[PDB]
C-alpha cells in the first residue's frame, strides 16, 4: 500500500442510458482498429498486412493479459489474503494491477527496442519508445473506460470478437488478387464467385471451378460456417431454470437459470495446449532417436505428419477425406477429445468455485431455497444438475470444434463460439436491463 | 480524472501526430 | 510489391460484387414486403381549418443500383479478357497518378475534422436531455418553482400556466417571444379566443404542453405533494378540452352547447348521468340546440366517455394468502367502465370467476403480463387539441396518516371500453323496468378489467392496520373518477 | 429575494442619515432568521433532491449548485454571526435561541394572515353566492 | 453408459427456445457481427493505398 | 429604496411599485422595531409577558360570558378582538411552545361560535388553518365535514370523511356523516 497519482477513468454517477453506451462502444471500437494500422516512424508483399506487427499495436494488449493472469493466478493461490469486508483492499489490488502493468509495457518496451530488427543505431531509438508507450497507455486507458460503465461490457473480449469477424469476412471479400501461372485469381470467396461468374461466360463449367477451388477459399466453405452460425446461435438459448423462493422478504419469487455452456471456454483451450504439447514432444524425441522399440510404437513421423503412432492417432483430421479413409483413428480421435473435454470441464467447475457446494452456499447466504423442495436439500439437488450440465456442455464444444475442423469452415469453432458468447452476453443484458 | 472526450482528444492527436510526422519526413525527401 | 490495376481488369469486379451485395438484400426485403374507435370519424368532423391546416403543413436507390451493375456489368463483358505475383484490386491512378495526395488530405480532413465535431455535437446534445423528455433548464426551473413554495398559497390553473410559460423549449421555438406573450397564448386557448396571428404558435405550444404537464407531475410527485399534482391532472384536462376549470364542466365540455343558455337557464344539471336522467328531446331543449341532426352527435358523444367503478380492491402478495412484516405486496384493482347512461349492476350478480387470482408458478412469478394482454384506449374527442390522443388514466397513492405521495404515478393505456359499445343499448336508465331481468342480458357479457400498481415499498416491520389512499384521475375528460381507502393488515 | 441585502441598505442609510440603534437591530435579527429558515429547508429537503438525481429526472448541475448553496447558507449564518457580536458585545450566546423563535413565531404569522385571501379564491372558484353575514342565498 | 443417459435427460428437461424467439435472437447476434466485421473490413482495407502513399 | 420616518421609526418603501417579499420583510422588520421599542431590557429573554397575557385571558372571559347569557353575535367579536390582539400585540421573539396552543384554544370556542351562529365559509378556512398547522384529531374532521356538506361539496366532504374515520376507526358521527355524504353523492350523480 501507498499513495499513486496515476490517470483513471471516475466511473459515472449515475447510470448510462443505452444509446450513449453503444455509441461510446463504437467509437472506442472504431480508434482502436485504427491505431492498429499505423506504422511506426524511425523504423528502417506487405510482410505487415497479416500481423500486427512493425505498427503501433506492437505490445496490444498483451501486458494487460499477462498482469490480469498472473493477478488471478496469484489470487487463486491464496497468498494476498483479500477479504471483501473492507473497500480499502480493493483499490490496493485495482491499482497494483496497474502498477505491475506498466512497469511490464516499460520493460517489454525497453526488451523490444534493443533486441528487435528495428536498428541499433539515440533521438529515434526515445521515439520508438515513446511511441509505443504512449499507445500502451492509449489502449490501457480505453480498456478501463469501457469497463468502467461507459461500455457494454469489457474490452479485451469486445476486441477478441472484432479480431475474429474482422479475419472472418476477410477470408470471403478480400479484395487481393495472386497470380500463379494460370492467371489472376481473387483471395476472396464470393468475389472470386461473382468474377467468374462474369467474365468466363462458361456457366457449368465456372460454377463448379469457383465452388470447389481446392487451392484457395470457396462456397462451400462459406455455406458451412453460416450453417454452423446458426447452430451455434441455436444452442445458446438452452438452459434449466429451477424454480426458487426467498425467506427473508416475502413475496420474492423467482427462477435461476442453469445454461448448457456452463463453463467459460478455458477447458478447450487447455485440452488445445495439451495436445499440441504432446504432439511436439513426440516429433522432437523421434527426431532424436530414429529407431527404439518403445520409440517406434509411442510415434513415427514421415512424408511433416505422424504415422502409425500414437502422435498420428491424436492428430486432428482435415477433412472428410481422411475420415472416411480410416474408421479406426476417427473413432479414437472423437473418442479422446469427447471424454478429455468432458474431464476437463468437471475439473474446471470444481476449481474455479461453482461447484454445487459452493451454489448452496451462496443460497444459505441469500436465504433463497427450492420451489417444491425442503431447505436441507439444496445441495443434494445441485449436485444433481450442475455436473451433468457442465460435462454435456465440455462433450459438445468439442464435438463442435472437430466438426468445425473436419467441414473445414473459414474458422475454427472455438472462435465462432467465443465471438458468439460476447455478443450474445451485450444481447442479454439489454434485453434484461431494458433499452433500445 | 479524465473524461471519454478527453481520451478521445489524445487518441486523435497522436494519430495525427505520428501521420503529420511521416508525411513531413516524406515531403522533405522529396523535395531535397 | 503489391501490383495495382493498371488496365482495368479486377477493380469492375470488387465493385459490382461491392454493390451486388447491398442492392441484393434490398430487393428481397421489398419484395417480401382490437379496441373499436368510434370517435376517429366524428372527431375530423368538428375540427376547424385553422386546425386542419396546421396538423397538415406542421426506392430510387434500389433502381440506380441495378442500372449501375447493369452498366458494369456490360463494361466487364465489353472487355477482351512460374512464381507468385500478389495484386491488389484497387485502381492504379489512386496511388499513382496527379491524386495521389488527395487521397490522404481527404483521410487527413474525415479524421480530424468531422469525426470530432460530430461525436461533440451529438454529446453535447444527448447531455442536455432529461430521461423523462425535457430538456435541463425546464428540469432545473420546475424544481426551483417547487422549493420555495409558500404552503399557504392555494394551487390553481392560473398558477400552474404562469409555471409552464418558463420553460426554456418554448425558446427556441421563437426566440421573439416572451414568457408573457406565452401565459397570454395558453390563457387565449382554453378561453377559447383568437390570437389573430399566432396561432400557429399557439398550437404549437399547445402541441408541445403534453411532456411539460407530465414532467411536472413526476417533480411533483417526486417532492411527495398532492395539491400540486391533482392541480397538473386538473390542468392537463382543462388543456385537452379547452375549457376552464367550472363546477358545471362534464356538461360543458360536450361538442355543439352554447354557454349564455344552459347556465341562465338551468342551475342544478351538473354531472352527465343527472343529464341522461331526462328524455331524449328534453335534453336538447335544456341544451337549447333544437336540431336533431346535430343532437344525436352530442347525445353520441355524451354515452361514449368512461366512467369508472370498482368491484374489489385488496392488497396481494405473490406466493402467499396475507401479509407479512417486510414483504412486498402490490394492489389489485377490479374496475369496471361503464357508460354514464347504464344503470347499477349489483356486485352480487359477479360469477366470482372474474375476481379470482390464478394460482400458478408462472402466472405468481410475474403477475403484470395478465394486464399486458388488454388492448388500447381508443382515441379520445378532442376537436381543440392540435394533434391526436389517446386516453390515459393517471394512477397515484398516498398515506392517510400524514398526506403525502409516497411514490412516482403510474400511467396506464391498456383497457377494454367492450361495455360502452351499441349492441348493449337496452340497458338504459330512463326505462325504469329492473332490466337485470331482461332477454338479452347476460352477466358472462360485461368485461371487468383489472389494474394493478406496484407498491415500491415493503410493508412495516411492526403489526396493525395502515391506512393508504389510491386516485386513479383521467387525463382527457372530466368523468367520474376512483378515490377509494384501503388497509394493509400487517398480521404475521 | 432575500432580506439580505435590504439590512446592507439599512446600513448604508445609517451610515448618512443617522437613523435609530433598533432599526439596525432589527434588520439583523430578521436576516437572522431568514438563515435559519433556509439552513431548515435545504436540511430537509436534501434526500428528494438526492433521490431525484440519482433517479436521472433532475440534471447534472443543479446537484452541483444545490451542494454549493449548501455551505453558501453555513458562510452567510457565520457572517450574520459575526456581525451580531460586532453590534453588541456578549450577544452571541442569546442571539441564536432569539433567531431559532422568530424564525417559528413569523412563519406562524404569515400563514394565519394568509386566510384572509385563501378565503375568497374558494367564491370565485366554487361561484358561490354569499350575502352579508357569511349565509348562503343559493 | 449412464454419461449419456443423463446427457439426454437433462437435455429433455430443458428449455429450448421457440421460433418466434430464436427470430429475435439470430436477427440480433447477425446484426451484432456483421456490424463489428463490416467495419474491421473496411478499416483494414482503406489503409492499403493510404499506408502507400505516406510511406 | 425606502425612505426612514423620524418621529415613528417605521421604515416605508416610497418607490412605485414594490415586490411582494420585499413588503413582506418591511413588515416584519416595522413589527421587530416596534417591538424592541417597547421591550427595555436590551438582553430579552424568550419568556413570554405577563400583562398581554392578563388582558388577553380577560377578554377571552369576557366573551365566553356572553354564552351563558345566550348572546351569540358580540361574543363572536369579543374573542375575535382577543385573536387579533393577541397575534397583534404580542412580541415575535416570545416563547413558540406558549404562543401557539393559546392561538388553538381560541380558534377553537371562535370556530364553534361561528358555525352555531351560521357561517360556514369562515369556520371552514378556521378549520383548514387549524388543521394544516398541526392539529389532527377526529374533532376537526367531523366539523369540516360538516361544513363541506353544508356549503355543498360532496367530494370534498367524502374524502374529509374517509380521512377522519383512517384514524378514529371507533367513532360513531364520522360514519353517520359519510353515510350522508354518500347519499347526497347517489342522488347528485343519478
Amino acid at each position: 500500500p501507498f499513495e499513486s497519482f496515476l490517470p483513471e477513468v471516475i466511473a459515472p454517477e449515475r447510470k448510462v442510458p443505452y444509446n450513449q453506451k453503444l455509441i461510446w462502444t463504437g467509437v472506442s471500437l472504431l480508434i482502436f482498429l485504427i491505431l492498429g494500422q499505423i506504422p511506426l516512424y524511425g523504423i528502417v508483399l506487405r510482410a505487415m498486412l497479416a500481423s500486427n506487427r512493425g505498427t503501433l499495436l506492437e505490445l496490444g494488449v498483451s501486458p494487460i493479459i499477462t498482469s490480469s493472469m498472473i493477478f488471478q493466478f496469484l489470487q487463486g493461490t491464496q497468498l494476498l489474503q483479500i477479504r471483501p469486508e473492507s473497500k480499502q483492499d480493493r483499490e490496493l489490488f485495482q491499482i497494483a494491477q496497474k502498477v505491475c502493468a506498466i512497469i511490464l509495457i516499460l520493460g517489454q518496451a525497453l526488451v523490444v527496442v534493443m533486441t528487435g530488427n528495428y536498428g541499433a543505431p539515440l533521438p529515434i531509438c526515445l521515439l520508438l519508445i515513446f511511441q509505443l508507450m504512449f499507445a500502451s497507455l492509449i489502449v490501457m486507458l480505453l480498456d478501463e473506460l469501457l469497463s468502467k460503465g461507459y461500455g457494454l461490457g469489457s474490452g479485451i473480449s469486445l476486441f477478441t470478437a472484432t479480431n475474429i469477424a474482422e479475419q472472418i469476412f476477410w477470408r470471403a471479400f478480400a479484395p487481393t488478387t495472386v497470380n500463379s501461372g494460370r492467371g489472376k485469381e481473387f483471395e476472396g470467396a464470393v468475389i472470386a464467385f461473382f468474377h467468374l461468374l462474369a467474365v468466363r461466360k462458361d456457366k457449368k463449367r465456372a460454377l463448379v471451378e469457383a465452388f470447389y477451388r481446392t487451392n484457395l477459399p470457396n462456397m462451400f466453405q462459406v455455406l458451412m460456417t453460416v450453417a454452423i452460425f446458426l447452430f451455434v446461435l441455436y444452442l445458446q438459448g438452452f438452459r434449466y431454470e429451477l424454480p426458487i423462493r426467498s425467506t427473508k422478504v416475502r413475496g420474492q419469487i423467482g427462477i435461476y437459470p442453469i445454461k448448457l455452456f456452463y463453463t467459460s471456454n478455458t477447458p478447450i483451450m487447455l485440452q488445445s495446449a495439451l495436445t499440441s504439447n504432446i504432439f511436439l514432444i513426440s516429433q522432437i524425441l523421434f527426431q532424436k532417436y530414429p529407431t527404439n522399440p518403445l520409440i517406434r510404437l509411442i510415434g513415427v513421423w514421415g512424408i511433416q505428419m505422424a504415422l502409425s503412432g500414437l502422435a498420428y492417432y491424436i492428430q486432428p483430421l482435415m477433412s472428410l477425406s481422411e475420415a472416411l479413409l480410416d474408421p479406426i483413428k476417427t473413432i479414437v480421435y472423437i473418442t479422446f477429445v469427447l471424454g478429455s473435454c468432458a474431464v476437463f470441464s468437471k475439473t474446471w467447475i470444481e476449481i474455479s468455485g461453482t461447484s454445487p457446494r459452493d451454489i448452496a452456499k451462496q443460497f444459505k447466504d441469500q436465504g433463497m431455497v427450492i420451489n417444491g423442495k425442503r431447505e436441507t436439500s439444496i445441495y443434494r439437488e445441485l449436485k444433481k444438475i450442475i455436473p451433468t450440465a457442465a460435462a454435456f456442455g465440455g462433450a459438445t464444444i468439442g464435438a463442435l470444434s472437430v466438426g468445425s475442423d473436419l467441414l473445414g469452415t473459414l474458422g475454427s469453432g472455438a472462435s465462432i463460439l467465443m465471438a458468439t458468447t460476447t455478443i450474445y452476453g451485450y444481447y442479454e443484458a439489454a434485453a434484461k436491463e431494458g433499452g433500445f | 480524472r479524465v473524461d471519454p472526450l478527453v481520451v478521445l482528444f489524445l487518441a486523435v492527436g497522436f494519430i495525427f501526430s505520428v501521420v503529420a510526422l511521416h508525411v513531413i519526413s516524406k515531403v522533405a525527401g522529396k523535395l531535397f | 510489391n503489391y501490383e495495382y490495376d493498371e488496365a482495368s481488369e479486377t477493380w469492375p469486379s470488387f465493385i459490382l460484387t461491392g454493390l451486388l451485395m447491398v442492392v441484393g438484400p434490398m430487393t428481397l426485403l421489398q419484395i417480401y414486403q382490437f379496441n373499436e374507435e368510434v370517435f376517429k370519424n366524428l372527431n375530423e368532423e368538428y375540427t376547424s381549418d385553422e386546425i386542419k391546416q396546421f396538423r397538415r403543413k406542421f426506392n430510387i436507390i434500389i433502381i440506380v443500383g441495378w442500372i449501375l451493375v447493369a452498366i458494369l456489368l456490360q463494361r466487364i463483358n465489353s472487355n477482351d479478357a512460374q512464381s507468385t505475383s500478389h495484386g491488389i484490386a484497387l485502381p492504379r491512378f489512386l496511388v499513382d497518378g496527379s491524386a495521389s495526395p488527395l487521397l490522404v488530405v481527404c483521410y487527413v480532413a474525415l479524421l480530424g475534422l468531422i469525426l470530432p465535431y460530430f461525436v461533440s455535437r451529438w454529446w453535447a446534445r444527448t447531455q442536455s436531455y432529461t430521461k423523462k423528455g425535457i430538456h435541463n433548464v425546464t428540469a432545473s426551473n420546475f424544481v426551483s418553482n417547487l422549493v420555495n413554495y409558500k404552503p399557504s398559497e392555494i394551487v390553481t390553473t392560473d398558477l400552474i400556466l404562469h409555471w409552464l410559460s418558463f420553460a426554456h423549449e418554448f425558446k427556441q421555438f421563437f426566440p421573439d417571444l416572451q414568457p408573457t406573450d406565452f401565459e397570454k397564448l395558453l390563457q387565449d386557448h382554453i378561453n377559447r379566443r383568437d390570437s389573430g396571428k399566432l396561432n400557429n404558435a399557439k398550437f404549437r405550444i399547445v402541441a408541445k404542453c403534453h411532456s411539460l404537464l407530465h414532467g411536472l407531475l413526476d417533480i411533483a410527485c417526486g417532492f411527495r405533494n398532492l395539491d400540486i399534482a391533482l392541480g397538473a391532472i386538473n390542468t392537463f384536462k382543462c388543456i385537452v378540452q379547452a375549457v376552464p376549470l367550472t363546477p358545471n364542466c362534464q356538461i360543458l365540455q360536450l361538442p355543439n352547447v352554447d354557454k349564455e343558455h344552459f347556465i341562465t337557464k338551468t342551475g342544478d344539471i351538473h354531472t352527465l348521468g343527472k343529464l341522461f336522467t331526462l328524455e331524449d328531446a328534453k335534453i336538447g331543449e335544456v341544451l337549447g340546440i333544437k336540431d336533431q341532426a346535430k343532437l344525436n352527435e352530442t347525445l353520441r358523444v355524451a354515452s361514449h366517455i368512461p366512467n369508472l367503478k370498482i368491484i374489489k380492491a385488496d392488497f396481494l402478495v405473490p406466493g402467499e394468502n396475507q401479509v407479512t412484516p417486510s414483504s412486498t405486496p402490490y394492489i389489485s384493482l377490479k374496475v369496471l367502465v361503464r357508460s354514464a347512461k347504464q344503470p347499477l349492476i349489483p356486485t352480487s350478480l359477479i360469477p366470482e370467476e372474474n375476481l379470482t387470482e390464478p394460482q400458478d408458478f408462472e402466472s405468481q412469478r410475474d403477475p403484470f403480463a395478465m394486464m399486458s394482454k388488454q388492448p388500447l384506449v381508443p382515441y379520445s374527442f378532442a376537436p381543440f387539441f392540435p394533434t391526436k390522443r389517446r386516453g390515459s388514466w393517471c394512477c397515484l397513492v398516498s398515506s392517510q396518516k400524514d398526506g403525502k405521495i409516497l411514490q412516482t404515478p403510474i400511467i396506464i393505456e391498456k383497457l377494454s371500453y367492450k361495455n360502452l359499445n351499441d349492441d348493449k343499448d337496452f340497458f338504459d336508465k330512463r326505462i325504469k323496468m329492473d332490466l337485470t331481468k331482461h332477454e338479452k342480458f347476460d352477466i358472462n357479457d360485461w368485461e371487468i378489467g383489472t389494474i394493478k400498481i406496484p407498491l415500491g415499498q415493503p410493508a412495516p416491520e411492526t403489526v396493525g392496520d395502515f391506512f393508504f389512499r389510491v386516485i386513479v384521475k383521467s387525463t382527457d375528460y372530466f368523468t367520474t373518477d376512483l378515490d377509494i381507502t384501503m388497509n394493509m393488515k400487517v398480521r404475521d | 429575494n432575500d432580506a439580505h441585502d435590504l439590512y446592507f441598505q439599512i446600513k448604508e442609510m445609517s451610515e448618512n442619515e443617522k437613523i435609530h440603534e433598533k432599526v439596525l437591530k432589527a434588520a439583523l435579527l430578521n436576516r437572522g432568521a431568514e438563515s435559519v429558515r433556509r439552513s431548515l429547508k435545504l436540511k430537509e429537503l436534501a434526500p428528494q433532491i438526492n433521490l431525484l438525481y440519482k433517479n436521472g429526472s433532475i440534471g447534472e448541475d443543479y446537484w452541483k449548485r444545490f451542494e454549493t448553496e449548501v455551505k453558501l447558507i453555513e458562510l452567510e449564518f457565520k457572517d450574520t454571526l459575526q456581525e451580531a457580536e460586532r453590534l453588541q458585545p456578549g450577544w452571541v450566546q442569546l442571539f441564536v435561541m432569539v433567531c431559532k423563535e422568530i424564525c417559528f413565531n413569523q412563519a406562524l404569522s404569515r400563514r394565519y394572515q394568509s386566510i384572509l385571501k385563501r378565503k375568497e379564491v374558494c367564491i370565485k372558484e366554487w361561484e358561490l353566492k354569499i350575502n352579508n353575514d357569511g349565509r348562503l342565498v343559493n | 453408459v449412464e454419461f449419456v443417459r443423463e446427457g439426454t435427460q437433462f437435455l429433455a428437461k430443458c428449455k429450448k427456445p421457440d421460433l418466434k424467439e430464436y427470430t429475435k435472437i439470430v436477427k440480433a447476434v447477425g446484426i451484432g457481427f456483421i456490424a463489428v466485421g463490416i467495419i474491421g473490413y473496411a478499416i483494414k482495407l482503406i489503409h492499403i493505398p493510404i499506408r502507400y502513399v505516406i510511406v | 429604496t425606502l425612505e426612514y420616518n423620524a418621529n415613528s421609526k417605521l421604515i416605508t418603501a416610497s418607490d412605485a411599485v414594490v415586490a411582494l417579499s420585499t413588503e413582506t420583510n418591511i413588515d416584519q422588520i416595522n413589527v421587530l422595531t416596534t417591538s424592541l421599542i417597547g421591550e427595555t431590557n436590551p438582553n430579552f429573554t424568550p419568556q413570554p409577558n405577563e400583562a398581554l397575557s392578563k388582558m388577553i385571558k380577560g377578554l377571552f372571559e369576557s366573551g365566553m360570558k356572553n354564552l351563558q347569557q345566550k348572546k351569540l353575535n358580540e361574543a363572536l367579536k369579543n374573542v375575535s378582538l382577543a385573536i387579533e390582539m393577541a397575534q397583534r400585540k404580542r412580541a415575535p421573539w416570545e416563547a413558540f411552545a406558549i404562543q401557539l396552543p393559546e392561538l388553538h384554544f381560541m380558534l377553537r370556542s371562535k370556530i364553534d361560535l361561528c358555525l352555531i351562529l351560521g357561517k360556514h365559509l369562515e369556520a371552514l378556512q378556521d378549520l383548514d388553518f387549524l388543521l394544516g398547522t398541526g392539529l389532527i384529531q377526529p374533532d376537526v374532521f367531523v366539523r369540516k365535514a360538516d361544513c363541506l356538506l353544508k356549503l355543498r361539496q360532496w367530494e370534498e366532504a367524502r374524502a374529509t370523511c374517509e380521512r377522519g374515520l383512517a384514524l378514529a376507526p371507533e367513532d360513531m358521527k364520522l360514519r353517520a356523516l359519510l353515510i350522508e355524504t354518500a347519499r347526497n353523492l347517489a342522488e347528485y350523480n343519478g
